[PDB]
């Protein structure tokens, strides 16, 4: 995803991520691990 | 800051929503989606910078 949303990928969160593409539950038990990949673009 | 009353209309508040300008939408008591579905007594738009 890009940079600035990386916040969306967590429980309750609002925005186009959160809701049209990955909907995380309210009750996740789990670990979310982001990395800046900006080696590896419309695709 | 200046206060602009809206008042005795019909808001479509998607469109701001879904708008890409915006940096932050940050919405207290409420949900942005949801906010199409809801009647309010009275708007007040505060802006500044």
């Amino acid at each position: 995803i890009r940079g600035d949303e990386v916040r969306q990928i967590a429980p309750g969160q609002t925005g186009k991520i959160a809701d049209y593409n990955y909907k995380l539950p309210c009750d996740f038990t789990g670990c979310v691990i982001a990395w800046n990949s900006n080696n590896l673009n419309y695709n | 800051w200046n206060r602009k009353r809206i008042s005795n209309c019909v808001a479509d508040y998607s469109v701001l929503y879904n708008s890409a300008s915006f940096s932050t939408f940050k919405c207290y008591g409420v949900s942005p989606t949801k906010l199409n579905d809801l009647c309010f007594t009275n708007v007040y738009a505060d802006s500044f910078v």
